[PDB]
């Protein structure tokens, strides 16, 4: 490889979730969220 | 102990309505409070407290406002003079900066970033800190759900 | 701008301050009224 990173502009980042990193998350009562590249979140979730 | 009733008194932090005196007049003052416990609470290693069991709940919530007890003929004609548009009061942020924030790549050496075209009049300068994208929250949005750090 | 960083085993970000002037001017004409007039100077995110 040995190719410069990065060497393509940086664009700055958005200030909103979903974005910043492609992590696991987890919601406010400790429920695991699956990551924002996931097919999941194509849709809304709805719990009774 | 784990099971803590606290009784917390917050201080605003918004500079335009941090020192500001108001005139008198009924106004209205509205404000979200966060109860994600990786934003409200600090963790001495950094854990998922949304995972490990921390929960915040808000029972009461009160405004308190202190008046200086001044003279009713003093504090009309400050009234008075304060409403005059040569007295304007005006504030600054101490900060008083633009924040952008580059996402820089794992094991990454040369960060480029730009701003496109732009009249720089009264710039004052740069300060630049690398920060981890784990440790930063999406701020902007309501809630950061991926947001794994405290 | 173009910085050079030291290589991490983590995705870090980039914080730079744009000082700008952040200056609020606040009227108060009459009873129960509150004008403000912000303004920033470069980076300006006013419309009007």
């Amino acid at each position: 490889d040995g190719s410069i990173v990065s060497s393509y502009l940086t664009t700055r980042m958005p200030p909103w979730a979903g974005v910043r990193q492609n992590v696991m998350g987890s919601s406010i009562d400790g429920r695991p969220v699956l990551p924002a590249n996931s097919t999941t979140l194509t849709y809304e979730t709805v719990s009774g | 102990g784990r099971y803590v009733p606290f009784h917390i008194q917050v201080p605003q932090k918004f500079f335009a309505i941090k020192n500001l005196l108001l005139l008198p007049g009924s106004y209205t003052y509205e404000w979200n409070f966060r109860k994600d416990v990786n934003m409200v609470l600090q963790s001495s290693l950094g854990n998922d407290l949304r995972v490990d069991g921390a929960s915040i709940k808000f029972d009461s919530i009160c405004l308190y406002a202190t008046f200086f007890p001044m003279a009713h003929n003093t504090a009309s004609t400050l009234e008075a003079m304060l409403r005059n548009d040569t007295n304007d009061q005006s504030f600054n942020d101490y900060l008083s900066a633009a924040n952008m924030l580059y996402p820089i790549p794992a094991n990454a050496t040369n960060v480029p970033i730009s701003i496109p075209s732009r009249n720089w009049a009264a710039f004052r300068g740069w300060a630049f800190t690398r920060l981890k994208t784990k440790e930063t929250p999406s701020l902007g949005s309501g809630y950061d759900p991926y947001y794994t750090y405290s | 701008m173009t910085f050079e960083v030291d290589p991490m085993d983590e995705p870090t970000l980039l914080y730079v301050l744009f000082e700008v002037f952040d200056v609020v001017r606040v009227h108060r004409p009459h009873r129960g009224v509150i004008e403000t007039v912000y303004l920033r100077t470069p980076f300006s995110a006013g419309n009007a």
